[PDB]
C-alpha cells in the first residue's frame, strides 16, 4: 500500500560548490552533488 | 570404593546403571539401514562437502588493502 | 475416581474462568454460569456418560486454555519460586583428608 | 558575504552543512561553544541562520516543481 | 515472625462471614465443618477453598484441597506452609 | 582523571567482592557506591572537557597484542561520544546502587551483589573508552559475563538458570 | 451443534457482568467502596494538574 | 541484624591449625619464589625482540622522507 | 527471617549475613587502599594524557591544574611582549 | 507518611507546568501557526 | 526501579491480573510511572519528545519508499506503544483491587481485635533509599530531554566535529525533517498518542467487556496467543535449533 | 655440561636418590614425594635461568655444547623460539602434576614418582633433540611409561584405555617413522641445521606429508581417530591427565613446525584444504558431542579435541598471526585444561567417588572457592578474552580465516559452542539448583593445596592474557623462519 501511496521528494537536493571534493577526500572518494544528473 | 575414602553418596542404581550401559555401548553397535546411512553423512558427506568447497575457494580472495574500483576476488 | 475428579475439574473451570478475565467483578456473574451447569448435571448417575461428561469438559478446558495461567510467586512456576533456597545438609561435614 | 573554504575548513564547520548559506552558521556555533549550547542565549544567532537555510529550501522547492512538470508529473524519488 | 494462629482464624472467620451459604456467622468455631456445621454443598467447599488460598496467597493442591474438610482443617493447612502471606 | 574514570569501579568491585568477610555488608555497599559516584562526578567534568571545548584525550597504557601488522594497546580514548554515553551509565549507575542499598536489605548476598554491579559498570566503561575494536569488545565479553552473573544471581532457581544460558549464548 | 455438558459460548459471552445476586457479594464488596470507589480511584490519576492549573493562570497575568 | 562472619579457611576447623602435608615448603619457596626472582631479573633483561631493533631502523628510513623529522638534521 | 545457612562455609564475598564487628575499621582501610591506586592512576594520566588541542583560559577545563602537557604549554604561553 | 505525598503532587505540579510554559511558548512553532523566526 | 517498588510492596508479586488499588497506597510510585510513561511515549514537551517524535520526523524527512514505509509501521508501534503504558498504569494504580485483601489493610479501618500492631502489612512505600533514585530519575524525564535537544540536534550543532559521529554530505535529511514535512505528520503521533490513550481508558472501568468478548472468539483467541507466545520465535528456536543440536550432539556419541 | 643437558639430567638424579634414600634411612612415603617435588622444582629453576640467558632474534640454536665425538645416533640439544616456551610449559606443569596427586596415590608411590619424572626428562628431550631421528625417538619412548602408569594408578576401566593410547600412538607413529627414513635417507642427516636447507620434490613431500600426518592426526588427535584420549585422558591418574593434556597433545603441534613447515611447504600449501576439512570437523562433531558428555573428565577431556582442532588450524596458515596464535593457544590450554582436570579429576571425584554429571548440583553453596575458580576455568575454556585463551583463539582463527575463508567461518562457529558446553557443565555443577539431594556427607570447599594448584593455573592463563607480548616477544623471529611465501615488489632485492 505504500509503495502506491508515498510522497514525491519535496526538494531538490542540495549543491555543495566544488562538489566538497577536496574536503571528502579528493577524486578518489565519494563527493556531494555538483552540477550534476537530475534526480 | 576407591582407594582414596571419600564421602557418602546415595549412589543411584538407576543412574549407576545408566552410565554402566554408555560405557559399554560400543559392544553393542551394528550395521543396519540406519546406522549405515548416519555412519556415511558424518564421515564422507559432509567432510567431502566442505574440502569441496575448502579446494574450489582456495585462493578465490584476498582481502589486504583492497580499494574502490580493485575486487575481492584474485582468481 | 469420579468424585476427586469432578471436584477438580470444577475447580480448575474457576481459575481458567479468572485467568481470561483481570476483572474479578465481571467474573463473579461468570462464576454462576460455571457452578450452575454443574447443578444440571448433579442426578447423572450412569458410569457410562459420567466418565465421558468428564472427557468433553476436560477436553473444553483445554479449547480454552490461557497461554500463561496466573500462579503465585512462592508457587511452581512462581517468580519467587525457589529464590535462595536454603543448604540442604546443614550439619558439617564429617572429617576427612583431600 | 559568502564564506569560501579557506576559512570555513578552519571554522570546523560539519561536512554536510558546508552550503551556501554556512557563513551565518560560523558566528552561531561561536555563541554556541561560548553559551554552552544552551538553548535559550543565542536566540538571536540561532534564528537568522533558519532564515537562509529556510529561503534557500524555498529556492529549492520550487525548482523540484519545475523538475516534476518537466516529466509530466512523474516520480523522481 | 511468622503467622499465627489468632491472625489466620480472624482472616478465615471473616471470609465465611460474607459467604450467604453458611447457615449463619454464629455456626463458625475452631472445630467447625463446613458439610455438617456450615452446610455447604461439595461445590461450596471448592468455593470455599479457593478463596482461602487467594485471601493467603497460595496455591493449594487438588490432594490437600480434599484433605481440607474443616475450618481447623484449613488453619493448620496455612501454618504449616512457610510461604503463606 | 581520565584513566580514574576506568579503575574506580573495578576496584570497588575487587574489595566488595574479595573482601565482603573484611568490609562486610555496608562496607561493600560503602564502596561500590563510594567508587561509582566519585567516577559519576570526574565523567560530569569529562562531558564539559571534552564535549563542550572540544578536545579528544588520547591515553595509551601498554601494548596488549603485538604481532607483525596488529598492535593492539590497552589505549583509551575520549570523544564527544564516549562522554555522551558515559554520563547516562555513570548516572543510572550510581542511582542503582543507592535504590540497591533497600531492594536487596534482605538478601543474604549483599557484597556478591554489589561487586557484580560495580564490575559491569567497569566492563561498561572500557567498552566506550577503548581506541580500538578489540579493546572494545572485551568489554562486549565484559558487560556480557557481568550479565550472566547477576541474571543467575539466585543460582538455586533452575528457570533462571536457563535465562543466563539464554544470555550468554545468544 | 450442542455438547453433552450444556456449554454454550453465546450465553458464555452474554452472562459476563456484574450479576444481580452473588452469594459472595458481602465478602467482595470492599472493592467498589468509598476507598476504591470509581471517583476516588481517578481522583488522583494527575497529581499536580490542580496546583499546575492555578499556578500557571497566575503566571499568566 | 547481621551475622559474624563465619566459615572455615582450607577446612580447618577453629579449635586446631592448618596441617602441612610437607609440598607447602618447596610450592611457596621453589614454585612461586623462583617465579618472582625471575620476574624481577625479566625488569632487567635486555630487549632483543626483533620488533625494536626493527622500529629504529624504520624510523630513519622514515626519517629520509618528510613523514618524521629528524632530531639531529645532517 | 533469615534462611538458614551452614557455619562451616568459608567465601570471601562474605557468605550469608557477615558484617564483622570491626567492618566500620576495615572498610577505611581498604577505602585508603583503593584512594592510594587512583592517585597513583591519577599521577599517571595527568603525565601521558594526550592532546592535540590547547584550551582557552577562561573556560571551566579544570585539567589544566595537574595534567603536565597543558601546564608546560601554559607555563610557555605566558611568556609575551 | 507525609513527605511522600509532596514529592507525589510537587512532582505532578512542577509537570503539567512545564508542558504548558512550553505550550504557551512553542506552541505555535509546533502547531505551524507562527514560523520560529517571527 | 519504579516498578521494582510495586513488587516490594505488595508480595514480591509481578503479575498484572492481581494488581489493583494502589493509587493511594503509593501515591510516589504511582507519580514517577506517570512522568516516565509520558517521556516513553512521548508527550509533546517532555525528555521523550525531543527525541522520539524527532526519529519519525526524520523518516518522513527523508522522502522514499523505504522511509515513508518505516514511518508507518514505526507510529503502529507508537500506536501500540501506549496501550501497554496504559496498560501498567492501569491495571497497577487506576483499576479495581484485583489482589488479596492482605495487600489493602490499613491500620484506620478496625479490622483485627488482639494483633492490631502486626498482620496488617497495608502495601506500604520503599524508604529514602528507594525514592531518592526515584525523584532525580523524575526531573531527567522532564527537563534532560529539552535541555540538551540543542547540543544533539541543534541545526548546525558541531558538537561532534571530533569526527566522533560522522554523517556523510549525500546522506543528510535534517534540512527536510525541519522545513520540508507537512504539519499533519509532525503533529501525527501526538494525535494517536492522545486520542488512543482515550479507547484503551475506555476499554476499562468503562465499557471493560469490550476486550473480553474479542478475547473468547476464535479469532482473538489466537492473535492474543501469538502475541503473548511472542510471535513464536521462541517455540521454533527451542525445538528446530536448539534440541536440533542436542539431537546431533546424540546422534554422534552414540552411533 | 650445558643447561639444556642439565635439563634432562635433574630428573634422572631425582629417580637415583628416590630409589636409593631407602638405604640411608622404613623411610617415609612423605619424603620420596619431596625429593620428586623438589627435583622438579629445580629443573624449573633451571628453565627460567635458561629464558633470562635466551636470545629473541637469534637464527642460530642457543645453549647447544659441541659433540664432535660423532656416533650412528647422537643426541644434540639446542633451542630456539619455537622450541624455548614448550619447554617452560613443560617445567612450570610438571611440579603442578605432583602437588595434584601428593594426597590421592596411596600405593607404589614409588614407582608414581619414578614414571612421573622420568616422563620430564624424556618430554624435554622432545622439545630440544636437533635432529628428526631424535624427535621420533623421544615422541615415542614415552608410550612404555604411559602404559604401566594408566596400568598401575587408572581407573576401572584401565587396561582398555593403556592399550588403546598405546596401540593408536605405536600405528601412527610407524607410519611418520617410515616418512622419518625416507628423510634421511635422500638427504644423508636428520640434523636440523642441514635437513631444512634441503629441497624435497613435489611429490616427494606429498607422500612424505601423508606419512608425517597420519601421526599428527592421530595425535592431535582429529575427530574419529580420537577414541584413545576419550579412554585415557580420563581413566589416567590425574597427574597423568595433566600431563597427557597439556604437554603430550603439544608434540604434534611443535612437530609441525620441525617436520613439515620448513620442509614440506609445498606438499602443506597443495593439501591445506583436506586438512582444514578434517579440522572445521573436528571442531563442530567434538562441541556437539561434548555438549552430550556425561562424565564430567570426559566432557573436559573432549574440549581439548576441539581447542586441539583450532590450533591445527593455525599452524597450517602459513600466516605470522596464526602460527604465533597456535602456540599460545597450545600454551593458554595447558594452563586451563590442566585447571579443569584438576576440578573435575582431583577435586570432585576425591569427595565423591564418580564423575557421572548427574549426581552433582549447587555446589556454589557449600563450595565457593571451588566455582569461582572453576567459573574462571570455564570462562577460559570458553575462550573469554583476558585469558590467553582468547588472544591464542583469535590470532589462530584470524589466520585459518584469511588462507581460507570457508574454513575460518565454521573454525569460528567454535566461539558458540565452546562457550555452550563449558557454561552448560559449570552450571549443571555450580548452579541450578541447591546441593544435590544425592550427597549424603556434606562437602569441604578447597584444601590449600588445591586452591594453589588452582589459583597459580589461574594466574598464568590470567597475566598472559593480559600481557601476551611476554611470549609473543619470543616468537617473532623464529615464527618468521617457518613462513612460506614471497611478495611481487620485495622478494629477490638486488
Ligand atoms: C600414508 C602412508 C604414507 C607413508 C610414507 C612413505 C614414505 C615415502 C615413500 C612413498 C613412495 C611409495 C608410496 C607407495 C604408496 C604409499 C602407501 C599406500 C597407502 C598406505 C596404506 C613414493 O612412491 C612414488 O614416489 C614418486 C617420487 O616421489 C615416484 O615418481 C613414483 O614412481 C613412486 O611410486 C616411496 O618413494 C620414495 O622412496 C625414496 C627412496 O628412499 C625415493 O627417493 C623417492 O622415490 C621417494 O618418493
Ligand atoms: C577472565 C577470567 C577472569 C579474570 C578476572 C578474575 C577476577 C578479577 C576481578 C573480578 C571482580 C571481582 C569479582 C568478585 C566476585 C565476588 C567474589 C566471589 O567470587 O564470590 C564467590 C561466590 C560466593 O559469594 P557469597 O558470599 O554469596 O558466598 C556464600 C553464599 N553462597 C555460597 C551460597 C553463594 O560464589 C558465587 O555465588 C558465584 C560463583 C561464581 C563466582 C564468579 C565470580 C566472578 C569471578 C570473576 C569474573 C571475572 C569476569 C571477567 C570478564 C571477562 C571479560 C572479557
Ligand atoms: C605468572 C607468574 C609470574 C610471577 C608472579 C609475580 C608477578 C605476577 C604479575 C604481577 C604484575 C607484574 C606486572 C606489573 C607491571 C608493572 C610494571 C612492571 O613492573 O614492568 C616490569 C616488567 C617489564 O619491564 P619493561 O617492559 O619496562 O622492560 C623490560 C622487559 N623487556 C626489556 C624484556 C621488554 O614486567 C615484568 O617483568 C613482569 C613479569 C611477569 C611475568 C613474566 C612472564 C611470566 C610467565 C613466564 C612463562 C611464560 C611461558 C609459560 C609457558
Ligand atoms: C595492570 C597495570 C599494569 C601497569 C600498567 C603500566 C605498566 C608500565 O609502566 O609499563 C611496563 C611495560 C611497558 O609497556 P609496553 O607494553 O612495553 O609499551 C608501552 C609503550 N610505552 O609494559 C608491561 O610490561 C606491563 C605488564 C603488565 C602485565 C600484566 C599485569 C597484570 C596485573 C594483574
Ligand atoms: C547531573 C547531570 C547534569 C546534566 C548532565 C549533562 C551536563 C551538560 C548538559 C547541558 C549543561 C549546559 C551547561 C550548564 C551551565 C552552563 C554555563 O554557562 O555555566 C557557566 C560555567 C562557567 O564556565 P566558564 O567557561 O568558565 O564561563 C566563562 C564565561 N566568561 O560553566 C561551567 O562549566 C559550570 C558547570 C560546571 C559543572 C561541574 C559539575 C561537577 C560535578
Ligand atoms: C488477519 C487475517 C486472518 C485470516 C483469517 C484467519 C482465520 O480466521 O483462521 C481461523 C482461525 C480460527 O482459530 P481456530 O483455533 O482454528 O478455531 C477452531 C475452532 N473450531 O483463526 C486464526 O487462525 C487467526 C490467527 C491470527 C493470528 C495470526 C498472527 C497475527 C496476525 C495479525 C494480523
Ligand atoms: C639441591 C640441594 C638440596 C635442595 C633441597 C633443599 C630443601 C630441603 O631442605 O629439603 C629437605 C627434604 C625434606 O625435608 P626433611 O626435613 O629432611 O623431611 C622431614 C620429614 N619428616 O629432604 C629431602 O630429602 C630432599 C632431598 C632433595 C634432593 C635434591 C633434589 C633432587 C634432585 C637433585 C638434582
Ligand atoms: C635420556 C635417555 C634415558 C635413557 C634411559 C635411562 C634410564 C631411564 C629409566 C629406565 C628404567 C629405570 C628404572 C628406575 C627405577 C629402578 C629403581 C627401583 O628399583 O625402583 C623400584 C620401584 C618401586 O619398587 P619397590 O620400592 O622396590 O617395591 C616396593 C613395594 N611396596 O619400581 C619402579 O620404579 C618401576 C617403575 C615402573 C617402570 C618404569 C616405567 C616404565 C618403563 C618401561 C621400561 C621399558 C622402556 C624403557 C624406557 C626408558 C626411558 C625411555
Ligand atoms: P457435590 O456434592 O455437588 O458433588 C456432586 C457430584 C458433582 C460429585 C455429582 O455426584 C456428579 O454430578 N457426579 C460427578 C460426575 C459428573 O457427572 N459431573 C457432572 C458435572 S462436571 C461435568 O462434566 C460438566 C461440567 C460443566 C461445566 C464446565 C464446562 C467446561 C468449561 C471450560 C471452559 C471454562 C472457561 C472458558
Amino acid at each position: 500500500v505504500v509503495k502506491l501511496t508515498y510522497p514525491d521528494r519535496v526538494s531538490y537536493p542540495r549543491e555543495f560548490e566544488g562538489g566538497l571534493e577536496r574536503e571528502l577526500g579528493g577524486a578518489g572518494a565519494v563527493r556531494a552533488f555538483l552540477c550534476l544528473d537530475d534526480e | 570404593m576407591a582407594g582414596l575414602q571419600h564421602y557418602k553418596i546415595a549412589m543411584d542404581p538407576a543412574l549407576v546403571r545408566l552410565g554402566s550401559m554408555i560405557s559399554n555401548r560400543y559392544k553393542y553397535f551394528r550395521w543396519t539401514k540406519r546406522t549405515a546411512l548416519v555412519s556415511f553423512m558424518y564421515v564422507v558427506v559432509v567432510p567431502s562437502t566442505i574440502g569441496y568447497l575448502a579446494y574450489k575457494t582456495d585462493g578465490l580472495w584476498d582481502l589486504r588493502a583492497k580499494r574502490r574500483g580493485d575486487l575481492i576476488s584474485e582468481r | 475416581s469420579n468424585r476427586q475428579a469432578a471436584l477438580s475439574l470444577y475447580r480448575r473451570a474457576l481459575k481458567l474462568a479468572l485467568d481470561w478475565t483481570v476483572h474479578r467483578n465481571l467474573w463473579r456473574g461468570q462464576a454462576l454460569y460455571i457452578r450452575s451447569l454443574f447443578e444440571k448435571n448433579r442426578n447423572v448417575t450412569d458410569p457410562r456418560l459420567q466418565r465421558a461428561l468428564l472427557k468433553e469438559t476436560e477436553k473444553l478446558l483445554e479449547k480454552w486454555k490461557h497461554p500463561d495461567p496466573y500462579c503465585p510467586p512462592t508457587a511452581p512456576g512462581g517468580s519467587k519460586y525457589e529464590r535462595n533456597l536454603p543448604v540442604p545438609n546443614l550439619e558439617p561435614p564429617p572429617p576427612l583428608k583431600f | 558575504r559568502r564564506a569560501t573554504r579557506e576559512e570555513m575548513r578552519d571554522a570546523k564547520v560539519p561536512l554536510a552543512y558546508r552550503d551556501s548559506c554556512a557563513h551565518l552558521l560560523i558566528p552561531l556555533n561561536r555563541c554556541r561553544y561560548e553559551t554552552y549550547y544552551l538553548p535559550w542565549k543565542c536566540e538571536d544567532e540561532r534564528h537568522s541562520y533558519e532564515k537562509c537555510q529556510y529561503l534557500e529550501f524555498k529556492k529549492r522547492v520550487q525548482k523540484m516543481e519545475e523538475l516534476r512538470e518537466a516529466k509530466g508529473g512523474a516520480r523522481s524519488n | 515472625e511468622g503467622l499465627q494462629k489468632v491472625e489466620v482464624y480472624e482472616r478465615i472467620k471473616s471470609l465465611l462471614a460474607g459467604f450467604d451459604k453458611v447457615n449463619d456467622p454464629n455456626n463458625i468455631t475452631e472445630t467447625a465443618h463446613f458439610a455438617n456445621d456450615l452446610g455447604l454443598d461439595s461445590l461450596d467447599t471448592v468455593e470455599v477453598v479457593m478463596a482461602i488460598e487467594e485471601e493467603f496467597s497460595i496455591e493449594i493442591p487438588d490432594k490437600d484441597a480434599d484433605q481440607i474438610h474443616s475450618v481447623d482443617k484449613a488453619i493448620e493447612y496455612i501454618l504449616r506452609q512457610p510461604d503463606a502471606h | 582523571m581520565y584513566l580514574s574514570i576506568i579503575i574506580l569501579p573495578l576496584l570497588g568491585s575487587v574489595v566488595s567482592g574479595f573482601f565482603g568477610r573484611k568490609v562486610g555488608v555496608s562496607g561493600a555497599q560503602l564502596i561500590t557506591c563510594s567508587s561509582v559516584i566519585i567516577t559519576t562526578i570526574l565523567s560530569i567534568i569529562a562531558f564539559f572537557e571534552v564535549g563542550f571545548n572540544n578536545i579528544p584525550v588520547t591515553i595509551n597504557i601498554f601494548r596488549w597484542i603485538d604481532s607483525e601488522w596488529f598492535i593492539i594497546n590497552w589505549g583509551f580514548q575520549y570523544d564527544s561520544l564516549t562522554v555522551s554515553m558515559l554520563i547516562p551509565v555513570l548516572i543510572i549507575s550510581s542511582l542503582v546502587h543507592i535504590y540497591s542499598i533497600s531492594y536487596m536489605s534482605s538478601d543474604p548476598h549483599n557484597q556478591r551483589f554489589f561487586s557484580y554491579l560495580s564490575l559491569f559498570t567497569f566492563m561498561m566503561i572500557i567498552l566506550v573508552t577503548a581506541n580500538n575494536y578489540l579493546l572494545m569488545f572485551v568489554g562486549w565479553e565484559g558487560v556480557g559475563v557481568c550479565s550472566y552473573l547477576l541474571v543467575s544471581f539466585w543460582f538455586t532457581r533452575i528457570a533462571a538458570n536457563q535465562s543466563s544460558i539464554s544470555a550468554f549464548l545468544t | 451443534k450442542p455438547n453433552i455438558t450444556g456449554f454454550d459460548m453465546r450465553e458464555f459471552l452474554r452472562h459476563t457482568k456484574t450479576p444481580t445476586y452473588d452469594p459472595w457479594e458481602r465478602h467482595e464488596a470492599w472493592r467498589y467502596t468509598g476507598r476504591f470507589s470509581r471517583f476516588n480511584r481517578f481522583k488522583g490519576a494527575l497529581p499536580g494538574f490542580g496546583i499546575a492549573t492555578v499556578a500557571f493562570t497566575a503566571y499568566c497575568v | 541484624q547481621y551475622d559474624p562472619p563465619t566459615g572455615w579457611l582450607w577446612g580447618v576447623r577453629p579449635g586446631e591449625k592448618y596441617q602441612n602435608e610437607g609440598w607447602e615448603g618447596p610450592f611457596f619457596y621453589g614454585f612461586w619464589g623462583s617465579l618472582i626472582v625471575f620476574a624481577i631479573a625479566y625488569a632487567y633483561k635486555p630487549d632483543t625482540s626483533i620488533q625494536t631493533w626493527a622500529l629504529e631502523e624504520a624510523r630513519r628510513r622514515l626519517e629520509a622522507e618528510g613523514i618524521l623529522e629528524d632530531p639531529n638534521p645532517t | 527471617p533469615k534462611i538458614p545457612y551452614p557455619k562451616h562455609v568459608w567465601s570471601p564475598a562474605g557468605g550469608w549475613y557477615a558484617q564483622p564487628a570491626n567492618w566500620k575499621q576495615n572498610t577505611a582501610i581498604f577505602g585508603l587502599v583503593i584512594f592510594g591506586i587512583t592517585a597513583m592512576v591519577w599521577k599517571y594520566s595527568a603525565e601521558h594524557e594526550v592532546r592535540h588541542k590547547m584550551p582557552e583560559p577562561d573556560r571551566f577545563y579544570p585539567s589544566r591544574y595537574w595534567v603536565k602537557q597543558i601546564k608546560d604549554y601554559e607555563r610557555a604561553q605566558k611568556e609575551k611582549q | 507518611s507525609r513527605v511522600h505525598r509532596f514529592l507525589a503532587t510537587g512532582l505532578g505540579a512542577s509537570m503539567w507546568f512545564w508542558i504548558f510554559y512550553r505550550a504557551k511558548k512553542d506552541g505555535p512553532v509546533l502547531l505551524g501557526w507562527k514560523h520560529p523566526w517571527d | 526501579l519504579g516498578a521494582g517498588s510495586v513488587i516490594h510492596a505488595v508480595a514480591d508479586n509481578q503479575d498484572f491480573r492481581k494488581f489493583g488499588g494502589l493509587i493511594s497506597y503509593l501515591p510516589l510510585t504511582y507519580s514517577v510511572m506517570l512522568i516516565a510513561s509520558l517521556s516513553l511515549v512521548a508527550f509533546p514537551f517532555m525528555t521523550g519528545f525531543y527525541s522520539k517524535d524527532f526519529i519519525l520526523e526524520s523518516a518522513y524527512g527523508q522522502f522514499s519508499f523505504s522511509g515513508v514505509a518505516v514511518y508507518i509501521i514505526a507510529t503502529i508501534g507508537a500506536i501500540f506503544t501506549t496501550l501497554y503504558s496504559v496498560k501498567v498504569l492501569y491495571l497497577t494504580f487506576l483499576s479495581n483491587p484485583n489482589g488479596p485483601r492482605t495487600y489493602y489493610r490499613l491500620a484506620i479501618d478496625n479490622f483485627f481485635s488482639a494483633q492490631a500492631i502486626k498482620s496488617y502489612k497495608p502495601a506500604h512505600e520503599g524508604d529514602f533509599f528507594l525514592t531518592l533514585p526515584l525523584v532525580i530519575l523524575a526531573l531527567f524525564s522532564i527537563f534532560f530531554g529539552f535541555i540538551t535537544k540543542d547540543i544533539f540536534i541543534g541545526l548546525g550543532s558541531n558538537f561532534f566535529v571530533d569526527n566522533s559521529l560522522f554523517i556523510h554530505p549525500i546522506h543528510e535529511i535534517m534540512i527536510d525533517t525541519e522545513f520540508a514535512v507537512p504539519v499533519l505528520f509532525k503533529l501525527l503521533p501526538f494525535i494517536f498518542t492522545i486520542s488512543f490513550s482515550v479507547i484503551a481508558l475506555t476499554l476499562s472501568e468503562l465499557l471493560s467487556e469490550l476486550v473480553i468478548y474479542f478475547k473468547f472468539s476464535r479469532f482473538g483467541y489466537n492473535i492474543f496467543g501469538f502475541f503473548n507466545q511472542r510471535f513464536l520465535i521462541e517455540f521454533f528456536y527451542n525445538k528446530y535449533i536448539t534440541n536440533l543440536i542436542l539431537n546431533l550432539g546424540g546422534q554422534i556419541t552414540k552411533i | 655440561m650445558s643447561l639444556l643437558y642439565v635439563l634432562l639430567i635433574i630428573p634422572i638424579i631425582g629417580i637415583f636418590l628416590i630409589s636409593t634414600i631407602d638405604s640411608f634411612y622404613f623411610f617415609n612415603v612423605s619424603y620420596y614425594k619431596k625429593i620428586a617435588l623438589i627435583t622438579t622444582i629445580l629443573n624449573l629453576i633451571v628453565s627460567l635461568i635458561i629464558y633470562i640467558l635466551f636470545d629473541f632474534s637469534n637464527n642460530q640454536f642457543q645453549f647447544i655444547q659441541e659433540n664432535l665425538d660423532l656416533s650412528f645416533y647422537d643426541i644434540y640439544l639446542g633451542v630456539d623460539g619455537v622450541s624455548i616456551y614448550f619447554v617452560l610449559l613443560t617445567t612450570i606443569i610438571m611440579p603442578i602434576a605432583l602437588v595434584s596427586n601428593w594426597n590421592s596415590i596411596t600405593n607404589n608411590i614409588k614407582s608414581y614418582l619414578i614414571i612421573m619424572l622420568l616422563l620430564e626428562t624424556l618430554l624435554l628431550a622432545v622439545f630440544l633433540v636437533l635432529d628428526v631421528l631424535l624427535f621420533y625417538i623421544f615422541f615415542e619412548s614415552i608410550l612404555p611409561p604411559l602404559f604401566i602408569l594408566i596400568g598401575l594408578f587408572g581407573s576401572s576401566n584401565k587396561v582398555r584405555a593403556s592399550f588403546y593410547i598405546f596401540l593408536y600412538t605405536l600405528l601412527g607413529s610407524l607410519f611418520l617413522l617410515l616418512s622419518i627414513l625416507t628423510m634421511s635417507s635422500i638427504v644423508g642427516t636428520t640434523y636440523f641445521d642441514v635437513l631444512l636447507k634441503s629441497s624435497f620434490e613435489y611429490t616427494t613431500q606429498l607422500f612424505l606429508f601423508f606419512g608425517i600426518f597420519i601421526a599428527f592426526a592421530v595425535k592431535t588427535p582429529v575427530w574419529g581417530l580420537n577414541s584413545w584420549l576419550l579412554r585415557a585422558h580420563v581413566e589416567s591418574p590425574l597427574g597423568g591427565s595433566i600431563v597427557l593434556a597439556a604437554i603430550v597433545l603439544k608434540l604434534s603441534l611443535y612437530g609441525v613446525f620441525r617436520l613439515i613447515l620448513p620442509i614440506l611447504p609445498q606438499a602443506s600449501l597443495n593439501l591445506t584444504y583436506i586438512v582444514y576439512a578434517i579440522g572445521a570437523i573436528t571442531v563442530l562433531y567434538a562441541s556437539f558431542s561434548t555438549l552430550r558428555t556425561v562424565d564430567v573428565k570426559e566432557l573436559i577431556a573432549y574440549s581439548s579435541v576441539a581447542h586441539a582442532a583450532i590450533y591445527l588450524m593455525g599452524v597450517f596458515s602459513n600466516t605470522i598471526q596464526g602460527l604465533e596464535g597456535a602456540i599460545l593457544l597450545g600454551l593458554a590450554h595447558g594452563f586451563v585444561s590442566s585447571g579443569l582436570f584438576i576440578c573435575a579429576g582431583g577435586i570432585l571425584y576425591d569427595r565423591t567417588g564418580t564423575r557421572l554429571i548427574y549426581f552433582f548440583r549447587g555446589l556454589t553453596q557449600i563450595m565457593p572457592l571451588f566455582s569461582l575458580f572453576f567459573f574462571i576455568l570455564c570462562l577460559g575454556n570458553a575462550g573469554t578474552p583476558l585469558t590467553l585463551n582468547f588472544v591464542g583463539e583469535f590470532m589462530s582463527l584470524y589466520g585459518t580465516l584469511e588462507r581460507l575463508p570457508i574454513a575460518g567461518m565454521l573454525a569460528s562457529t567454535s566461539i558458540i559452542f565452546s562457550a555452550a558446553y563449558s557454561i552448560y557443565m559449570y552450571n549443571r555443577i555450580a548452579f541450578g539448583g541447591s546441593v544435590s539431594l544425592y550427597f549424603i556427607d556434606c562437602f569441604r570447599d578447597l584444601t590449600k593445596r588445591e586452591f594453589f594448584i588452582l589459583f597459580t593455573l589461574v594466574s598464568f592463563t590470567v597475566i598472559l592474557g593480559i600481557y601476551p607480548s611476554f611470549v609473543l616477544d619470543g616468537l617473532h623471529y623464529n615464527i618468521s623462519s617457518v613462513v612460506y611465501g614471497i611478495e611481487p615488489n620485495a622478494s629477490y632485492l638486488t
